[PDB]
């Protein structure tokens, strides 16, 4: 059903890899309540399969909150 | 006391870095420091210099009148 709608409808239409860089912005503002801080390294692409294993690293690292009753 | 965090305010100031890998170590160090230094030296020549060019001039005179006095006056053996 859904591809005869597309057919129907969606047929009358139209037939630089980035680089990171390790800097830092700083944005010193001592009137903000918290500091905000967001570090990070370059990462693999979609079909890199090291996302997997990352992600699990990722999740050991975990996240925290002062809300959580852990 | 003296620690970074509450040394002074500072607000709306946002500062620009990049990774020492990322960067040369002497990016234009002739080209732009050869000037640089001329510079520098222009402006301070004429206040640094003057004195102690006094201090040469005296030290040569001194010197010089020095092995004067030590030298022989023939007057004093006239007669």
């Amino acid at each position: 059903q859904l591809l005869d709608l597309a057919q129907k409808h969606f047929s009358s239409l139209s037939g630089t890899p980035c680089r990171f860089t390790g800097s830092e912005i700083r944005h010193r503002d001592d009137a903000l309540p918290l500091a905000h801080v967001a570090i990070a390294v370059e990462g693999p692409g979609w079909a890199n399969p090291d996302n997997v294993p990352l992600q699990v690293a990722n999740a050991i690292i975990g996240h925290y909150d002062s809300t959580y009753g852990g | 006391g003296r620690e970074f965090g509450h040394l002074t305010r500072m607000r709306h100031v946002i500062t620009y870095s990049l990774s020492p890998f990322e960067q040369r170590a002497f990016p234009h160090y002739f080209t732009k420091g050869i000037p640089n230094v001329l510079r520098r030296t222009r402006a301070c020549i004429l206040r640094v210099a003057p004195p102690f060019v006094v201090f040469y001039l005296v030290y040569t005179w001194g010197t010089q009148e020095f092995e004067k006095s030590k030298r022989k006056n023939p007057a004093a053996y006239e007669n």
